[PDB]
Order: C-alpha cells, then sequence, then structure tokens
RNA sequence: AAUGGCUGAAAGCCUCUCAAGCCAGAAUUUCGUCUAGAUGAAUACUUUGUCUUUUUCUUGUUACUUUAGUACAAUUGAAAAUUAUAUACGUUGUAUUUAUUAUCUCGUGUAUUACUCUAUCAAAAGGGUAGUGAAUACUGAGUUAACAAAAUUUAAAGCAUAA
RNA sequence: UGUCGGCUCUUCCUAUCCAUUUCAAGCAGAAUUGAAAAAAGGUAUGAUUGUUCACCAUUUAAUAGGGAACGUGAGCUGGGU
RNA sequence: AUAAACAUACUUUGAAUCGGCCAAGUCUGGUAAGCAGGACUGGCGAUGCGGGAUGAACCGAACGUCGAGAUAAAGUGCCAAAAAGAAACAUAACGAGUACCACAAAAGGUAUUCAUUCAUAUUGACAAUAGGACCUAUCGAAUGAAUGAGUCCUGAAAAUGGAUGGCAUUAUAAUUUCUUAACUGAUACUCGACCGUU
C-alpha cells in the first residue's frame, strides 16, 4: 500500500566526506572521488545527525526520504541508499573480483596492456580468433597467478560489469553448455583492503 | 530537507472560497487531502470546516504547543499567544493581501495620481545612474 | 488619443454541431473570464468598425460600422451573445471588435 | 482593432497535444503564434514504445504511389504543425488562413530571441503528470527516426546561453543601481508632498 | 492468388522515378567525411572520358591462383588537363542544411568562365566579371574582401573551392569551361582559408589530388538511348510466339 | 446523501396493528428513502405498502458535525460470483459524509454501482481499532507530511488566464 | 528485438527490473553512401532606393514613359535551470490587442538612453569610440479649443532607349 | 460483371522451408529435435495428364503455405468445358 | 372511478392493397447465419428533423411561414455550441474511451488494490549472521497460510495503408461514482405575429 514516509539512511566514516547539489552526490575518499546522479523525481537526499545505535550519540549520516507513494516507487528508497553504500564502501576499502579461467584441454593464453586498462584473450578453445574486451573507466586488470586475474577498482557498477564483460566474450555457441564447462569465470568479489 | 510541514497547529493560509486570504489553523489531518481548519472564527473568521489541501497555503508558523482536536476556547489562547496576526502581517504574503486591499479602494482620481507621480520618480531614478 | 472600449473577438454565431443560427453573435471579451463578470456588460454597445478601400470617384465612406448591443451571457467561460442591426459577415470570424462603455449605469 | 503583435510561446517542458490545443483554439480567433523550440517538447512513454507508435505511423503510406501517400515529416518543428493541424478546420478558407499565423522552430532565430516569451498554465508538464510518468523529449525521439539536424540545434542553443547569461549581468548591475537610487529620492526631503501619495496606496 | 513460381523482382526500386538530368556534368552529391587532424587538401577533380584499351597487368597478390604471366584487365583513359581555381565559397551548418555564407572571387577570371553565366555569348556584351575586375583594387573594395574573409573564418564549417577546366587544352568542340566546387579536408577553418586562398588563379593538377594506387568514386551521367521498351529498359521475359498484338511487353 | 427516521405500521389481518417498524435510511431525498424502507419490510416481513401506513418521516441532522470520528461501515454487496459482506473505515465528521465515501471508493475499486450494496450498520469505532493499512497511518497525534508538487491555487475562476506570462513553476507549499 | 548479464530493492535473505539505472546481442532500425526531389542560399551583370492599379511594347521579363495621389529619423519585445526545486521568501489575485498629462509658443544648464543620424574600428553582435539631434527628470510660464474637418493604405493612360 | 487451367508481372499475410541472432533436449562430436526475435532476401529443372491436385527422376542452403472479383482473356493461349 | 356534442349510430358508391422487412427481459427447425417460420406490441414501408462521425428501422421526437425563451436524447481538450471541483481502481501498452455496433474465450501469474478466515505474535515472530531438522546469541515489529472481489499481463495469427470519427491525452482530455437551483441543444414545448382547414 501507499506507504506515508519510507525512511533510509546510510552512515558516513570518518574518512569519507559527502557533498549532495540536487541528487548529484559527490563523494570524496582516501582512494579518490566518485560521482553517481539519482534521476528518481520523487526522493530528497539530505546529510544529516541521527542516532544510529539505541545507546548510542549522534553521528553524520545521509538520510533518503520518500513519502506518500505506491510500494512500486517506494522500493527505490533502499536501491538509493545501498547505491551510496557503495560509493563509501568503493572509495575507502576497493572493490577486487578475482576471476579465474577454465579450459578443458586448449591453454587460454591472457595478454595485459601495459597500463593495465586492457585485457586480451588467446587461443581460446583454439579459435584463431583474439578478442580484446577492453575496460572500463577506472578499472585496472592484473594477473594473480596462473589461471586467475583480479580487476581492482572503485565503482562497483564499473568492477563488476567489467568483470561480466570478459565473461560474456568467452562463450561456447552451437556446443553442449553441460560439458564444454570454459570460459572466464567470477572465482569471488571482495575488497582490496 | 521540506521547511514547512502540514501538521496539527500549522497556520494555514486559505486561498479560495467565501474566506480567501484569511489565516486558519490545523486541528486535525483527516487524511493525505482532508484537514479540519480552525482558524479561530472569533479571530479570523474561518470557521472549523473539512477543507482540501487543493484550498490552503501552508505558512512558517507553527501555533506552540496545539494539540489536535483543540477546543475553540483553548485555541484562542494559544493563537493569541504567540501573536500570529503580529507575525503575519510582516512577511511578503501578508504585505502582498494589504497591498491587495488598498488598490482596490483606489478610485480614478487615485489611479491618475500614482501613474503620474510613479513615472516622474522612476525617470529621475534612471538619470541618476551613470 | 484615448481608448474607451475594450476588444471582443467574434468567435461565431450561435449554432449547434451541424447547424448555424447568424441572428446571435458570440463574442470573447477580453479580461472577462467567468459568467458572473458579464453582468455588467449586459447592454453596452458593441459596434464591428471595419475598413472598405474605395476610389476616389464614390461618395461612400472608406470606414463603416454595424453596431450592436450585448444581450445575455453564455457558456461559464464569460461568452457573451450579441445581436447587430445586420448578422456580422462571417468575414469578421477571428477579428476584433469594439465593446464601448455606454449605456452606462455607473 | 488590430492584433499584430506576435504571442511567442517557449515550448521548454511543455505538452504536446496540451500546447496544441490552446493554439489551434487561438489561432482561430485572429492571433498570431510561433512557438519557439519544439524540440523540447514533452510526449508520453518511453522512448522504446515511442518508435512503434512511429513505425505504426510510417506504415501508412499509399500503396500505388508512395509519393502520394502520408509524407511523414520528422523535424520536431514539423511534428507540432501537424499536431496543430489536425485540430483546425480542415480543407476551408478558415482553416489555413490560421494556419499561416503558426511556426516553430527547434532553436530560437534571431527576431523571436529577444521577444517576451509566453507559457500555458494548462499545457505544462508539471501540473498534469505523474512525476514517475516516463516522458520523452520531442528532439530525443526525432533523432531515433532520422533527424539530422539535432547537433546543429544544441550548439546554436549553447551559443544563446553564454549570449544572453553575459547579457543578464550587465543588465542586472544597472537595475540594482537604479533601485537603489529610486530609494534616495524617494527619502528625499524635496519629495515629501509626492511620496505621501505614494505611500497611501502602498506604491513605496 | 500467390504465383506460382517465385522469382527475383526486375529492375531496382532505388532509381525509380527514372528522369533523365539536364546538365551533362553529374554534381557530386557527396564529399568523404572530414577530418580535422591532417592537412588540407582537395577532394575531387574533373576529367574527360576519353575511351577505353586492354592491359597485361602483372600480378602483385599473395595466396592468389591466377597465372604469373599476366591478367588480361580493361581500362579506361579519362584526360585531365590541369584546372584552374577562381574563387572559393564557405557554408554554414544551419537547421535546414548547409548554407552559402559568402563566395570570394579572384581577379583575373579567363573567357571560358565567364560563359558559364550566358546562353547567347555571340551577341552577349561580355561584361561578367568587369565591375568586380574594375573595382579590385579600391579600397572600399578590397575591405569587403577583407571582411568576407573574416566572416568565413568565424561563421563557416566547411570550404569549397570554384575550380573550372580549361578547354583549350581538350579537343572538344566546347569552349565555355564546366565548374566544379571541390571541397577541402584538413585541419581548422583558420587554416582550409589560409589554404583555399593560397590557391586562387593558380592551376591544380591530378597528381595534387590523387595518389598512386588510389580508389576513387567516379561520378558522371550515363549513355543517352531514348525511349525503350519493357524488355531493354527493365528485363521482364519476351512472351511466346503466338501472343496476339505483339510479345515485347509485361503482360 | 441524508439521514431520515422512518416509521410505519401493519394494518392487515396477519400483522397486529400495534407494532411500528422503525428505520434510519440513507438516500438522496426523502421520496428514494421511503422506497429504501417500504421494500425492506416487503422483503422481511410480508408488508405492502397498500396495506400499510406511514406514521413519521424526518431527517437526522448531525448532533457535531465538527468532530472527526472514525466510521465503520457494514456492508453487503453482489459481485458477478456470489454475494459478499464488507466492513469498511471511514473518517469524515458527518454520518451522511461517510456514507457518501462509501459509495464512491465501492463504485470505483470493486465496479459495482449504487443498486447493489445493501448498507446494514454505521457505527463509530476507536482510534486503535481501524484495520486499513492506509487509514491507519493518518490517525496518530504526531501526522505530519510536507504537501509537495502543488500547484498554485488562484482565487477564483475570475484569474484563471489560457495563456500566462513567464515560467511557471510549482510550489514546496 | 528474442536472449544472456551487472548493481539492486520490493521481501534484512534471493532476483536481469509485471522497480529506478546500465552492458552484450539480428539478414533489424537510424545516421553514412546511391537516385528523384519542393520552399531556399551565394555569386556575376542590369537596374531600383516608399508605393501599387489600369491601358500599353515584346517571343517574353525587368528597367523605362505620362498625368495623378500618398508618410517623411527619433520612447516596441529576451536571464538561464529545477519543479522532492541549496537554506530563506511563496514574494498572493487578469497573457498580446491595451500602460505617454489636448495642441501650440517662450525658457537655464546638467544627466540618461535596447532612441535617430554621421564618421571609424568591427559585426552573419538589441557591439565599442567620437560627435549631433529627439525624448525625458530637475520644471516653468503663457495662447487656443465652442459650430463643420479630421482615412493615406491606389488610379488612369504609353513603348523612346538599355540589359 | 466474358464463366477452368497455363504463360507474363506486381504486391501483400506469417500459421517460416533456407540464410541471421537466441534459449531446451533423453544436446559428448556429427546429425537431429522443440520454441523465441524476424517477412529486408531467396524458394528450381523435367517425363505422363487440359488439369488445380497427384506420382516419380534429378538439383540446391531451401526447393514453405497462402490472398489480391477462386489476382491476371480489348494481356495472351483455346488443351477441357 | 375516468373520459365522451365537430359525441354516437350509421347508409350508398368507390379507389389502392393482400411480394413485405426490422426490434425484442419471446418461441420453433437448424451447429449457426444479415437463415427459414410464428404469438403480443411499436416502427421502416409511407418519414423528414436533433443525437449515435456515416446507417430505413436504435434514442429523442413526428413537420404551415417565422421571432424570443426555457427543454428531450446526448454531450462540455481542439475540429465542435457548451464545466469547474472531489475520490479511487488502471495506464513503462496501438491498455481505456458514445448502448443497438461491428467481436474475443477456457486457462495461467510471488503483478497490484480491497475484504474475510486462521496461525505465530515479547522482552522476544520471521529473515539473516555465528555456534552446536531443532536449540542458543545478536538482530527488534509485525510475520506466515488459505479463500473471495475488482484492475492489469500472457492467452491473441491474414493478406492495398488506416481508423475510440481525426488530432491527441496518460495524478487524463480514460474507466466508475459524486458535488454545485452550472452550461450547450431539435422543425418537439410555451408566448406573440401571419397564411389555410374545421
Amino acid at each position: 500500500p501507499r506507504l506515508l514516509k519510507k525512511t533510509e539512511h546510510v552512515v558516513i566514516p570518518e574518512g569519507v566526506n559527502i557533498e549532495i547539489n540536487r541528487k548529484n552526490i559527490k563523494v570524496t575518499g582516501p582512494r579518490g572521488s566518485l560521482t553517481r546522479e539519482f534521476q528518481h523525481p520523487k526522493v530528497d537526499i539530505y546529510a544529516s545527525k541521527l542516532v544510529v545505535k539505541k545507546e548510542g550519540p549522534k553521528e553524520n549520516v545521509v538520510v533518503i526520504d520518500m513519502w506518500y507513494g505506491n510500494r512500486r516507487d517506494s522500493a527505490v528508497v533502499r536501491t538509493i541508499a545501498s547505491h551510496i553504500k557503495n560509493m563509501i564502501t568503493g572509495v575507502t576499502k576497493g572493490y577486487q573480483y578475482k576471476m579465474r579461467v577454465v579450459y578443458a584441454h586448449f591453454p587460454v593464453t591472457l595478454v595485459i596492456a601495459d597500463d593495465g586498462k586492457s585485457i586480451q584473450v588467446q587461443n581460446f578453445l583454439g579459435e584463431k580468433r583474439t578478442r580484446h574486451i577492453e575496460m572500463y573507466d577506472g578499472v585496472v586488470v592484473k594477473k594473480l597467478g596462473k589461471d586467475e586475474i583480479c580487476l581492482e577498482g572503485n565503482d562497483v557498477e564499473k568492477v563488476s560489469q567489467s568483470a561480466a564483460n570478459i565473461h560474456a566474450a568467452n562463450l561456447v555457441r552451437n556446443k553442449d553448455i553441460r560439458q564444454f564447462l570454459d570460459g572466464v569465470y567470477v572465482s569471488e568479489k571482495c575488497l582490496i583492503e | 530537507v521540506f521547511s514547512r510541514f502540514v501538521e496539527v497547529g500549522r497556520v494555514v493560509l486559505m486561498k479560495t472560497g467565501p474566506f480567501a486570504s484569511k489565516l486558519a489553523v490545523i486541528v486535525e489531518i483527516l487524511d493525505h487531502n482532508r484537514v479540519l481548519v480552525d482558524g479561530p472564527q472569533a479571530i479570523t473568521g474561518v470557521p472549523r470546516q473539512v477543507v482540501n489541501l487543493n484550498t490552503i497555503s501552508l505558512t512558517s508558523f507553527v501555533v506552540n504547543k496545539v494539540t489536535r482536536g483543540m477546543t475553540h476556547k483553548k485555541l484562542c489562547l494559544r493563537f493569541t499567544q504567540d501573536a500570529i496576526i503580529k507575525r503575519f502581517n510582516k512577511t511578503a504574503t501578508g504585505k502582498a493581501i494589504e497591498k491587495r486591499i488598498l488598490r482596490e479602494k483606489m478610485t480614478d482620481f487615485d489611479k491618475f495620481q500614482v501613474s503620474i507621480i510613479n513615472r516622474k520618480i522612476n525617470a529621475a531614478a534612471k538619470i541618476a545612474v551613470s | 488619443k484615448c481608448r474607451l472600449h475594450v476588444n471582443a473577438v467574434f468567435m461565431g454565431f450561435q449554432r449547434a454541431q451541424r447547424n448555424q443560427y447568424p441572428n446571435v453573435a458570440l463574442l470573447q471579451i477580453s479580461g472577462v473570464n467567468t459568467k458572473e463578470d458579464t453582468p455588467f456588460y449586459i447592454g453596452k454597445r458593441v459596434a464591428y468598425v471595419y475598413k472598405v478601400n474605395v476610389k476616389k470617384g464614390s461618395n461612400k465612406p472608406a470606414i463603416r460600422a454595424i453596431f450592436g448591443k450585448i444581450v445575455a451571457p453564455h457558456g461559464n467561460h464569460g461568452v457573451v451573445k450579441a445581436r447587430f442591426l445586420h448578422n456580422l459577415p462571417p468575414k469578421a470570424m477571428g477579428q476584433n471588435l469594439k465593446v464601448f462603455l455606454y449605456p452606462s449605469n455607473i | 482593432s488590430t492584433n499584430n503583435k506576435v504571442t511567442v510561446i517557449d515550448c521548454h517542458g511543455h505538452v504536446l497535444g496540451r500546447v496544441a490545443s490552446v493554439v489551434a483554439k487561438h489561432l482561430l480567433l485572429g492571433q498570431k503564434f510561433v512557438l519557439v523550440r519544439c524540440e523540447d517538447l514533452q510526449v508520453c512513454g518511453t522512448l522504446k514504445m515511442r518508435l512503434v507508435q512511429w513505425e505504426l505511423y510510417q506504415r501508412k503510406r499509399v500503396n500505388t504511389n508512395p509519393t502520394r501517400g502520408a509524407f511523414h515529416h520528422r523535424s520536431p518543428a514539423d511534428m507540432v504543425r501537424k499536431a496543430v493541424r489536425g485540430m483546425l478546420p480542415k480543407n476551408n478558407y478558415r482553416g489555413k488562413l490560421a494556419l499561416k499565423n503558426l511556426k516553430c522552430f527547434e532553436g530560437c532565430p534571431a527576431p523571436y530571441d529577444k521577444m517576451k516569451k509566453s507559457s500555458i498554465p494548462e499545457a505544462a508538464a508539471i501540473y498534469s503528470f505523474n512525476p514517475t510518468r516516463k516522458r520523452t523529449l520531442l528532439g530525443e525521439l526525432g533523432t531515433a527516426v532520422g533527424w539530422k539536424y539535432a547537433d546543429v540545434v544544441a550548439k546554436n542553443e549553447a551559443e544563446r546561453k553564454e549570449r544572453a547569461a553575459k547579457w543578464y549581468a550587465a543588465k542586472q548591475l544597472k537595475q540594482k543601481a537604479v533601485a537603489e537610487a529610486k530609494e534616495k529620492i524617494l527619502a528625499d526631503e524635496k519629495y515629501k508632498a509626492k511620496v505621501a501619495i505614494l505611500k497611501k496606496f502602498g506604491y513605496a | 492468388s500467390h504465383r506460382k513460381f517465385e522469382a527475383p523482382r526486375h529492375g531496382s526500386l532505388a532509381f525509380h522515378p527514372r528522369k533523365r538530368v539536364h546538365k551533362v556534368r553529374a554534381t557530386v552529391s557527396a564529399f568523404p567525411k572530414d577530418n580535422a587532424a591532417e592537412k588540407p587538401h582537395l577532394t575531387g577533380f574533373l576529367g574527360f572520358k576519353a575511351g577505353m584499351t586492354h592491359v597485361i597487368r602483372e600480378v602483385k597478390r599473395t595466396n592468389t591462383k591466377l597465372p604469373k604471366d599476366g591478367v588480361l584487365e580493361p581500362v579506361t583513359i579519362i584526360e585531365t588537363p590541369p584546372m584552374v581555381v577562381a574563387g572559393f565559397v564557405g557554408y554554414k551548418k544551419t537547421t535546414t542544411g548547409l548554407k552559402p555564407i559568402t563566395a570570394v572571387f579572384a581577379e583575373h577570371i579567363a573567357d571560358e568562365f565567364k560563359r558559364r553565366y550566358t546562353k547567347k555569348w555571340y551577341k552577349n556584351t561580355k561584361n561578367q566579371f568587369a565591375v568586380h575586375t574594375e573595382k579590385y583594387n579600391d579600397v572600399k573594395a578590397k575591405s569587403k574582401r577583407e571582411r568576407q574573409i573574416r566572416l568565413i573564418k568565424n561563421r563557416c564549417d566547411v570550404v569549397r573551392v570554384i575550380a573550372h577546366t580549361q578547354m583549350a587544352l581538350v579537343p572538344l568542340k566546347q569552349k565555355k569551361a564546366e565548374v566544379m566546387e571541390i571541397q577541402i579536408n584538413g585541419g581548422s577553418i583558420a587554416e582550409k582559408v589560409d589554404f583555399a586562398v593560397s590557391l586562387l588563379e593558380k592551376q591544380i593538377s591530378v597528381n595534387s589530388v590523387f595518389g598512386t594506387d588510389e580508389c576513387i568514386d567516379v561520378c558522371s551521367v550515363t549513355k543517352g538511348h531514348g525511349y525503350n521498351g519493357v524488355i531493354k529498359r527493365f528485363g521482364v521475359r519476351h512472351l511466346p510466339r503466338k501472343t496476339h498484338r505483339g510479345l515485347r511487353k509485361v503482360a | 446523501m441524508k439521514e431520515y427516521y422512518i416509521t410505519a405500521r401493519c394494518t392487515d389481518k396477519a400483522h397486529n396493528p400495534n407494532e411500528i417498524f422503525r428505520s434510519r435510511v440513507f438516500a438522496p431525498n426523502y421520496v428514494v428513502a421511503k422506497s429504501k424502507f417500504w421494500m425492506m419490510l416487503k422483503k422481511q416481513h410480508k408488508v405492502k405498502k397498500i396495506n400499510a401506513e406511514l406514521l413519521q418521516c424526518q431527517p437526522i441532522f448531525e448532533k457535531n458535525p465538527t468532530v472527526v470520528k472514525n466510521y465503520q461501515i457494514f456492508l453487503r454487496y453482489v459481485s458477478a460470483g456470489g454475494i459478499h459482506n464488507i466492513t469498511k473505515q471511514y473518517r469524515d465528521v458527518t454520518r451522511v459524509g461517510a456514507v457518501r465515501q462509501m459509495y464512491n471508493d465501492l463504485a470505483s475499486q470493486y465496479r459495482t454501482r449504487q443498486d447493489k450494496i445493501q448498507l446494514i450498520s454505521i457505527t463509530t469505532v476507536g482510534d486503535k481499532a481501524v484495520k486499513n493499512p492506509v487509514l491507519h497511518q493518518f490517525v496518530g497525534h504526531h501526522v505530519k507530511f510536507p504537501m509537495v508538487h502543488c500547484k498554485p491555487v488562484i482565487a477564483s475562476k475570475r484569474f484563471n488566464l489560457p495563456i500566462k506570462a513567464g515560467k511557471l513553476t510549482t510550489k514546496l507549499c
């Protein structure tokens, strides 16, 4: 039903400064600065000081409030309150998505650019084609070891998407997927710290 | 953060109706569209009645310590304790309502002098700046 | 020199969906927006002052008129009905009329 | 009288079907309309569903000779002239004398850049919409169906905000100095006789 | 019903309507996309076709089965005497396409270029480009030229040179020159005009426009065949011999 | 909508002439109220108008139409499936006002016209006995919300103009 | 597009979203290129410098010719953006047509201008500089009006010469 | 209202035969099978019969099904009726 | 009880006609038909006008020539004369929009709104994390199951390009209900003038 007021809030640790200008949030932290645009015309984001713990003092928070509205549009407060939580975590403890390579018989060789801004996959299932797969902005690919890479970055929406672009370029076509279980997969997703 | 909320005790300005441009005090919120304005009938003249939120306009004054369903005998004290009438007449809309009343009483001789005087003063202002 | 009229638009004749009665002409007086402000204008003279180019060898004037009155309101938007001595030409639809201030009652 | 002036309608953030019904009624009332920025107008529906509504409008075309069939004009200047032309009398003299008093320009040409722009309260998108309902700028849709002149209008506009913002700065310094001087002569002793007349009616 | 056996339609619908042109020269309706990071260069020419002849060409390709001796190929000899640049014109992108802003012209104009502005030269007083030439050096008419250049450098995006052939070097009986606007593609508009102004009255040769082993997009007007039936024009199947009222038509 | 107090008695062999049938009927006028009352006797007590007499028919004005009360309405309506019973809660200052809401919402949510609903009983309930998910949020003492995305309110129809000057903005209100 | 996905609520977990925001993906759609194409633009030469109508010359057009009539420079018309809009105020409550104190005469200087004109630098600018005139504020004083008149916005005749 | 079929020609529908992009299998490969986006392209040569239909011999990636007065006679042919 | 004096009862002579068709809170044969055949009544035929965009039958209403007014069916974003306010269920779609009328079904949905019944709900109910289906700790307010009624989505494929009438709308200019002694409108109603019949 139509909630009179749906509220959410995210805590700001001591190392990050957040400034809002008409739902254009800019988050600054030790690893850098991140900016996003939350173009929902029915919510207001304003920083405030609210007591979060039951028996604690006031803490700097970002409060997202959506007033009278149906359950279709009231679901976005927690989505907005969680995209911000990934901009505070990202600039404080950066993201990292370790990625493995699985092959049956044909070895796969990955070529990483000098700056790490791009990758290159060769000899996938013996195919002579050489897929490139360029990364997004602010995402760096490095080779952890043998048959393993990890994508360092600050924006989860760009690190993870760049991690899903490598797997989408190494699919097996016209063959039984249940047996030709090759490609590159996301082993685990963690933080740099 | 929103400054002016629709609560109990908020002083609202009835824009449309026979009581247009009169002060009313909310003493109940029936639902999201209807409130119970009781801008004390012995002070402003707005009787207690259910009105829509599409007729009233909010003002930045909240009468202090007003509970829902206040009587007329006790609401009149709080309204006159904070002197909303004194404070309302100093705001931008308070000076707009009194301006509308004066220009209504203007005759044709009074409309002729003001136009013939404003133009002289306005032109003299433009001369004074180089 | 001076203005002593408010320009009312000749909207058309009092009609139906598939009819037209040219005996009564509707006007949208400038500044009137409701039927409650029409009680003033019921009676004030209205003239359809138009201009005709004429040759120098003729006597008829180059500026003529068709005078009429305002007889009743029409609709809730302040549209009025005007009855003229000679029904206005359908070439004046959309043009501007004159709404005088006499016979005054002020 | 003779209403020869032009009522310029600034179509930023209006609705295509409501800014054209007010114009269509008022064109027949002997008025001249110039709708500047017929490309920022709004239509309900996402971009995906505003192309199905256009693919449907692209099918209607005379089979035996498409060069006779419905000419589907893409330029948003002509997507509002067609919308108005639908609500005007069809195939008579009154429906054309009132259609010569209508213009759209996607940008803002020279003589209409410096005119007193108007607005239509009944056609605004803030008064007649649920703010979550998804709209579509006419310019945004026009490019998707093959409008080749969308970068030009943006570039021309970008050079109109930088020439009207620097005019405002010079205008507001003179307007503030004039207002500050008018207060000085309001308090003048020589003008006390006249001020009491203005002050009586709330003009000072 | 349905046609018994399906076939590919005869003729092309991308060329309908088939209206014959008027001017012999075929205007080039599009020029290569402008690249702003190179030295300005002409992007076209204009030559008179002469004929065809066959050559024996040595194959320089790899992994091909063509004989090592040679491959017999047909070639076309297009005679292109050097053209003369006689001004330039600057275009501007508006909401209705390009709009020619101005046009600066050289001083000395050959008699093969003046003829294009008349329809009967033997009776014409031949006063074309006379007032322009006689007042070329006047200070009043020199500031106007310098004004036109500053207009193009500021409010223009495309610069083209109005180059015309020389008809005394070709065996054609025609005398009036053929005028072409050859776009300049290269650096910013500041240096396009400076390149266009440097070319005035100066002959341009084909090797300064094209290069060796370069592919080009020739544009021309085809051969004239007059009224033609349905068999020649579109290619439909000729009807059986028994047919009444003739064979070579659509049924 | 109005509320009427109607009483009548039956005078024939089947019914004794000492039983009075009271009623509190809701109808737009007093002739649609008698019609509701007469058919309520005939379908329940086998009394026909020809064999009965109307004794009293008076309106029932609200005593205190300045106080907000939570009204509870028990009603039965007929759907394409069968016959159901509903119990909706409404907030209004008059009994004749809270019933008018009942006809509008029933004729909108359930798409049942007004000649299918039989109002059985309307009473007043307490603050905490409001089961409606939306009505429950406004019965508290400390309810406050900002009326946002407003639209400017004109004094009357006189000042409304077809075409305006300048840009139009809403109000934080 | 079908489909596979990313972050992600609803619903503390889960989910590609009958949620907001995005990526990959057709012989697909749209630019690009090809053909026909209407209103247009620039330049060259002839003119015209407020004006059209009717007769009239030419294969036809423009300029041209005659007798007329008509006004004579000078106060109009722009902030942008958002609408859950930084905070404050809600600045209320009539868009164009339709915001000048009847006309004329005599008076001192200053100051002003999206005002007129000239010269110049520039310019596809409500541009800069200099000068002049107009209006306006300081701000006047005086004459006249009584009866009639305050409508141009277009008519009628020609072919000497030039392109 | 010239009443079967064929030759010629154009267009339209998708309830898709091939080519393009995807899911499912009792999909290990090859072959095949079920379904989704999609009508911009293509869909044959012959023996017998007047035949539409039919049955055979080949070929191709496929030789899919239909409408337009049972499309089409001042377009033809006149095999049948 | 009510109506009835241009009432009532007729007499003589005679013309046209006996191919009918439509509607339905009706029926029979038929799978069904814009099919065939009937009972009571009204119409089209024989009939215009205002409305349903167009329509022989549907709704209003039947006509000498007019003028002024209130009306009927039905409507009041523009074409089009005329309406503003209030509330809700829809609308991320060629979904919705004037009956007769020019179509859509069975079925499915953890889509949505309302209502009913039952159960667990406290200092501890679910989900989650940690430890050993079940228990503890943290987490602290509603949660879970079933049924009924609306709205919506799939079900939903045909041949020239096209039809809520078009444009167009999307906290509507849609659907359902309402408020204001609001408005628009026929050749019908009232008043007045004129022609004719009795």
